[PDB]
């Protein structure tokens, strides 16, 4: 097994500012697949063992 | 960008201004994690062999 | 307490803890090991 | 002033081999246990800074500005009082002088009259300009010292953008060898065109029958250079790398 | 001028709740934090509290935990505490200051203090008894007089000597519990002209019952 | 946080399992601005 | 980008200014049919083994 990572949309790319996340929006589901992608990771790192 | 500060684009530049500076900042931080979740992937069926 | 910071015109936000660490005097301002503001100085009185 | 002192003559540029030194802080800002790669004028390992000496023989030539001023000296009594900055030599342009009567350091940039050898035991007069500059004062003693030799100073002078800056560094310790990470000191916003740069030298007596003291200096040139540098939990620099030397 | 302020004395069962007021003025509420400190006789001082005023967060003592409660009013400027079920070690005196924060945090400001007796007895009016020699041996040229104030409750009473007309040359002692009443006496030193010229008299406020004893010696 | 369930996910149902919603938000209160005290005026008059 | 619609660039915005805003729409949708094979192929090489 590797090491298991989890990565934030928000924090990563805005530093919690209003302007940020209002431009976010708009690019839509490019982090949504980010984020499942490194789920389905973590689900099998505990398969493995 | 001229600065990488999220805080330093909208305070400095113009409104009309800052908002393509913003979506070069975005761009480039959603190009390091498309490097990096693929490069998760690959080592995960390295590992799962 | 967590609040917004603007401090000599650059902002922020976060806490505002005390200082174990030994900095020049000429400092504004310093950076972590991340790359990010972890440390400020006073504009008005010389503190850390 | 258009007599030279007895011991002012010819002699070659003999030159030796700066080692570690030349190394400061690039900005202020406070970094620990990271590795920080930037780009500017850097004194570069491996160079060859030229070796003078003021005692029957003294040298002072006029050697240009645009290449960088690194200096570094070794003496007890402080006879290297200054430097005089300048282009054309004369008053019709803008000229720094840097003179130190051991209290406070006097930054004056003005227009200044000089002549081939000014003497110190300069100039005319100077008019139109609204620089003043007085330091923090301080006590030093002028005469002579015994035992080893006790003080050296470092000193960086460049010219970036229109902003002049001084890096004072200063450590006990003629050939100088270690490592030392010099610090920042004053910032001139001057902006003048500098070419060309002199020095000043103090002289006692028990024109020709002034004596100079006993003392070096070193000076050479800089140039751009990629550093590494190591911090530690206190935040100086005990280490540099270059980027291309070896 | 700053100033913060804050009543004299409180009264409370033990078992019940009381409500302490601290009211700042001056300057804007939600600037700053505000702070509670404890002195109990011969303890020291203590700390209680400090609370954010605008979030309305609380940091306690460890040892503090659930007995303190801080509220805050925003739209009065008025910092309220409230304490659980005080015990007879909890009879103190109560201040609040505001901590102005530059650099190290300091006390800038306190109030005037507040004395929280804890207990089951009644409010008692005073009853004040004048006190006076009835003969001289002339061995002296100035004249002694005083008065007895017993049988009150609570503590701290008001004694002035015509009603603060002698502020010099004045003595002001302190009370014993005896029985759950308070027994204290006073002295003055008035010199031999004054005696036949004033009358001397003694002049007992007790705020809590809001009751005035005026007794001639 | 059966409500967030479903707005992360977008979907009606919800199946067995542990999910990942969202992320923490503390709101500032107070904002710092600190600034030193000059009592001289710049004379931008003279030269314009 | 303001429209989405490739229809609605052409028929509002000045032919200098239509030409910058179709052309962060391509690249937007090269990214995300990019993402697409990449993630097919990872699960075309899991499915092999």
């Amino acid at each position: 097994s590797m090491t298991k990572t989890s990565v934030d949309c928000t924090m990563y790319i805005c530093g919690d500012s209003t302007e940020c996340s209002n431009l976010l929006l708009q690019y839509g589901s490019f982090c949504t697949q980010l984020k499942r992608a490194l789920t389905g990771i973590a689900v099998e790192q505990d398969k493995n063992t | 960008a001229i600065s990488s500060v999220l805080n330093d684009i909208f305070s400095r530049l113009d409104p009309p201004e800052a908002e393509v500076q913003i979506d070069r900042l975005i761009t480039g931080r959603l190009q390091s994690l498309q490097t990096y979740v693929t490069q998760q992937l690959i080592r995960a069926a390295e590992i799962r062999a | 307490k967590c609040v917004n910071f603007n401090f000599n015109g650059l902002k922020g936000t976060g806490v505002l803890t005390e200082s174990n660490k030994k900095f020049l005097p000429f400092q504004q301002f310093g950076r972590d090991i991340a790359d990010t503001t972890d440390a400020v100085r006073d504009p008005q009185t010389l503190e850390i | 002033q258009c007599v030279n002192l007895t011991t002012r003559t010819q002699l070659p540029p003999a030159y030796t081999n700066s080692f570690t030194r030349g190394v400061y802080y690039p900005d202020k800002v406070f970094r620990s246990s990271v590795l920080h790669s930037t780009q500017d004028l850097f004194l570069p390992f491996f160079s060859n800074v030229t070796w003078f000496h003021v005692i029957k023989r003294f040298d002072n030539p006029v050697l240009p500005f645009n290449d960088g001023v690194y200096f570094a000296s070794i003496e007890k009594s402080n006879i290297i009082r200054g430097w005089i900055f300048g282009t054309t030599l004369d008053s019709k342009t803008q000229s720094l002088l840097i003179v130190n009567n051991a209290t406070n350091v006097v930054i004056k940039v003005c227009e200044f009259q000089f002549c081939n050898d000014p003497f110190l035991d300069v100039y005319s007069s100077a008019n139109n300009c609204t620089f003043e500059y007085v330091s923090q004062p301080f006590l030093m003693d002028l005469e002579g010292k015994q035992g080893n030799f006790k003080n050296l100073r470092e000193f960086v002078f460049k010219n970036i953008d229109g902003y002049f800056k001084i890096y004072s560094k200063h450590t006990p310790i003629d050939l100088p060898q270690g490592f030392s990470a010099l610090e920042p000191l004053v910032d001139l916003p001057i902006g003048i065109n500098i070419t060309r740069f002199q020095t000043l030298l103090a002289l006692h007596r028990s024109s020709s029958g002034w004596t100079a003291g006993a003392a070096a200096y070193y000076v050479g040139y800089l140039q751009p250079r990629t550093f590494l540098l190591k911090y530690n939990e206190n935040g100086t620099i005990t280490d540099a790398v270059d980027c291309a030397l070896d | 001028q700053v100033q913060l302020q804050q009543p004299g004395a409180e009264l409370v069962r033990p078992g019940a709740s009381v409500k302490l007021s601290c009211k700042a003025s001056g300057y804007s509420f939600t600037r700053f934090w505000m702070n509670w400190v404890k002195q109990r006789p011969g303890q020291g001082l203590e700390w209680i509290g400090m609370i954010h005023p605008s979030d309305s967060e609380t940091r306690l003592n460890q040892k503090f935990k659930d007995k303190a409660t801080l509220t805050v009013d925003k739209s009065s400027t008025t910092a309220y505490m409230q304490l659980s079920s005080p015990t007879s070690e909890d009879s103190a005196v109560y201040y609040c200051a505001r901590k102005d924060y530059d650099y190290d945090a300091w006390f800038a400001y306190w109030g005037q203090g507040t004395l929280v007796t804890v207990s089951a007895a009644k409010t008692t009016p005073p009853s004040v008894y004048p006190l006076a020699p009835g003969s001289a041996a002339q061995t002296n040229s100035m004249v002694t007089l005083g008065c007895l104030v017993k049988g009150y409750f609570p503590e701290p009473v008001t004694v002035t000597w015509n009603s603060g007309s002698l502020s010099s040359g004045v003595h002001t002692f302190p009370a014993v519990l005896q029985s759950d009443l308070y027994t204290l006496s006073s002295s003055v030193t008035v010199p031999s002209s004054t005696w036949p010229s004033e009358t001397v008299t003694c002049n007992v406020a007790h705020p809590a019952s809001s009751t005035k004893v005026d007794k001639k010696i | 946080p059966l409500s967030e369930t479903k707005c992360t996910l977008k979907s009606f149902t919800v199946e067995k399992g542990i999910y990942q919603t969202s992320n923490f938000r503390v709101q500032p209160t107070e904002s710092i601005v600190r600034f030193p005290n000059i009592t001289n005026l710049c004379p931008f008059d003279e030269v314009f």
